[PDB]
């Protein structure tokens, strides 16, 4: 979590300091309207229903996701439906990481090329 | 004197400033491109006024009408202003240096025309008063020629009868990023300068057109002044 | 032999290209210029330029009217209208530019509109409201 | 109006309704000088809808015996929320915008329409 | 009364809105334009002196000159030395009419088309 | 102050200039904010002749010789009335707002105005 935390709370800066532009037309050097797309769609992944409390392994796999930029090319206005259904697929296909990263924690090497492959197969195989 | 009062202006200031602020940034990402077109067809209008000295160099015998001054008398005025506000003092000293030049013929009373393509401009002729030839509006950051073509065309058909002595053009020019100054020229009469070029290394042999010559210039010279008046208009935008 | 050629519109540059041999159509029919002939200027009609080179690839560039000045120094043509698009009657996509840039012009005519006048007159009648 | 005792529909067509008056009411054709003719379909047909819905808040009422015969119209529940449902969607855009005032319900103001 | 103010009203309502954009005439579209004009005229004929009380029939001519757009030839100013002069001259030439208007306070076709001509014969054949 | 006691031009004359400085003193905020140029012509008239009228009320006087060093002034009604009137008639426009400081009478600026 520690490990992952900072790019969200740099992205969430940003977009705070980009804020007037999204009232006016966007339109402006690609820099701008990329982080202002990073933007919208990391304040939309933090929308939450009541009593879902998600776990520490979906957080992170979500986190990750944004992190890295999976959750680009899916349009904004489908995200948070689509972020579910990703933890639901994670959570059957990949159940036995998910009782190691919930339970210790580590971010050997190793849990990092797991979560991007089951991520890839996520996004190569089902639909949302 | 409420505090809510002052707590909600203080709220509404706030916004408005970062809102302005936010302007102020789009405004100065926008300036450059305008300057990077003036680029783009500075070397035509270079290119085209050596050009337009070899047009001149043609036919020596022949004697076109665009280079004598007739009475001075009709006096035109081609002015290009912001189509909206908030243009700082650019409008205003603009319009102040046109009537107070309208002034100077008005001293001899010279007749006065005035064309418009500016929003403002419209609005500021129709409050003053008088009958306009040639009025457009909402051109564009970046207008077609043919946006434009018809008010120099009508003006260029009229003066072709001989009524109109010469026209007076009006627009601003800008120096740097802060600095511009409401200038007025005159354009109809040409008189070549430091146009030395292929002239100290001139063919011996006399340039022959398969096409008439005669007539070729008149194309140009039309085409001369379309790309001159563009090249002014797209200036003021620039600079606006 | 190649040949250079620089020609471009008054609002921007249109081509420029080592083209070995050009045949103009605007003039005198279908005159060949090549690397050597003489310099000539001539008078074009509202048709698209002929022009080949070794990679073979037709640069084939519809214009209407305008002149052209051509010689093995230099090959200039005024652009009064014209489009690189390969055959005549293909200003779709010009006509699509034209719509995206007046719908840009909206756009920014909508917010010159909004931030110049509601807030400011908002704020200011806000202030019109003494302080005290 | 939680999304569970309501019902997700009744949620979220309260929602969008909610969003499309916000949206109206800060594109005023005042707060844009240059009023009409602006985002075609984009938010014309949202000034459209803001219109339709406004007069269909209209309600008769019995105790006001003028104009109206006694109606005490206590209109179905379902029978409103279908009717915004078909709002939203899109299938009266060509219902006259004056049909829809002192309507009594999606029915009755189906007959207003088809009348004249 | 009942019958006439409604025009009053909803034309002083409106211009209470498009007051903010005064100091910007030219910024705007032909029909705020129309609409600031009537709500100066409309506030411009609220003023009135002191111990110089008007009875029902001045309020109701006064009030239809205005609403049936009698008064959108005159300028901004002079707009009281009309609305005196016209009520003057109505006292003098339609008394008749003028105590019925003062005594029943009815509202009646007839008294449509009588206040309609005399507004109509005092407004040319006369000085303001 | 009213038309019975003072007569007609004495309250047309005080009314219009509160007026005046009334529109001035609104106008000052906008001012304040953006700048001079926005604002139309007539609202500029309005600034200067406030301007103008806000100085012209100044006077020097016979007890205060010894701070300033300037000799008393006495002005008649008369005079107050037709140098006012003559202002707001706006052919005093020309003339510049710094002859219209501690001096007394329409004649005594003329001449301060020649004399700058």
């Amino acid at each position: 979590i520690k490990k992952l935390s900072g790019g969200i709370r740099t992205a969430l800066a940003q977009y705070r300091e980009l804020a007037a532009f999204a009232q006016f037309a966007s339109d402006l050097d690609e820099a701008t309207r990329k982080q202002l797309e990073h933007g919208q769609r990391v304040t939309e992944l933090m929308k939450q229903k009541q009593y879902a409390p998600y776990s520490i392994a979906d957080q992170a796999v979500s986190v990750y996701a944004s992190n890295e930029g999976y959750m680009a090319d899916v349009e904004v206005k489908k995200i948070v439906d689509f972020d579910a259904a990703l933890i639901a697929y994670f959570r059957s296909e990949y159940a036995p990481l998910m009782k190691q990263i919930d339970e210790t924690g580590d971010y050997n090497k190793d849990i990092e090329a797991a979560i991007k492959a089951g991520i890839e197969s996520f996004k190569a195989t089902q639909t949302y | 004197a409420n505090l809510k009062e002052i707590r909600a202006k203080v709220a509404s200031i706030k916004s408005t400033q970062k809102i302005t602020r936010a302007m102020q940034m789009v405004a100065a990402s926008k300036m450059r491109r305008a300057q990077e077109r003036m680029a783009q067809g500075r070397p035509y209008a270079d290119n085209m006024r050596r050009v337009i000295a070899h047009l001149v160099q043609a036919n020596p015998e022949y004697k076109h009408r665009y280079m004598v001054d007739r009475p001075v008398k009709r006096v035109g005025y081609i002015i290009v202003s912001s189509d909206r506000g908030l243009a700082g003092g650019l409008n205003i000293n603009l319009f102040k240096k046109v009537v107070q030049h309208v002034k100077a013929q008005q001293e001899q009373s010279i007749e006065v025309q005035f064309a418009l393509i500016g929003q403002k401009a419209v609005s500021f002729f129709k409050n003053y008063g008088g009958k306009v030839l040639g009025a457009t509006t909402q051109i564009g950051d970046a207008p077609s020629l043919e946006q434009l073509t018809g008010s120099v065309q009508v003006m260029l058909d009229a003066f072709d009868k001989g009524e109109l002595d010469r026209i007076y053009l009006v627009s601003n020019g800008f120096v740097n990023a802060m600095t511009q100054k409401p200038k007025v020229e005159q354009l109809v009469p040409l008189a070549p300068a430091e146009e030395g070029d292929d002239l100290n290394r001139t063919y011996g042999w006399d340039y022959i057109y398969e096409p008439e010559a005669e007539e070729l210039l008149n194309g140009l010279l039309v085409r001369y002044i379309e790309s001159m008046v563009y090249q002014g208009v797209i200036e003021n935008v620039a600079c606006e | 032999a190649t040949m250079q050629c620089d020609v471009v519109s008054v609002k921007e540059s249109i081509y420029s290209g080592a083209v070995t041999m050009l045949i103009a159509k605007g003039a005198g029919g279908e005159l060949g210029i090549l690397p050597g002939h003489a310099p000539l200027v001539t008078l074009l009609q509202p048709g698209p330029i002929r022009v080949l080179l070794e990679n073979g690839t037709e640069e084939i560039v519809y214009v209407s009217g305008g002149v052209l000045e051509v010689q093995p120094h230099v090959v200039t043509v005024l652009a009064d209208t014209a489009i690189r698009a390969d055959n005549l009657d293909e200003a779709a996509i010009l006509e699509a530019r034209k719509n995206a840039e007046q719908l840009l012009a909206n756009q920014k005519s909508d917010l010159d509109s909004a931030a110049a006048l509601a807030a400011l007159a908002e704020t200011a009648a806000q202030l019109e409201t003494i302080r005290k | 109006l939680d999304p569970l005792v309501v019902g997700q529909e009744h949620y979220e067509i309260a929602r969008a309704v909610q969003n499309v008056l916000q949206r109206y009411k800060e594109l005023k054709d005042i707060i844009a000088i240059l009023g009409m003719d602006e985002l075609a379909e984009e938010d014309k047909l949202v000034v459209y809808r803001a219109r339709k819905i406004q007069r269909f808040f209209s309600q008769p009422f019995h105790v006001a015996e003028v104009f109206t015969g006694a109606p005490g119209k206590l209109v179905p529940l379902k029978e409103t929320i279908r009717g915004f449902k078909g709002l939203l969607a899109g299938e009266y855009d060509h219902i006259p915008e004056q049909a829809f005032y002192m309507v009594g319900g999606i029915d009755e103001v189906i007959a207003k329409a088809e009348k004249l």
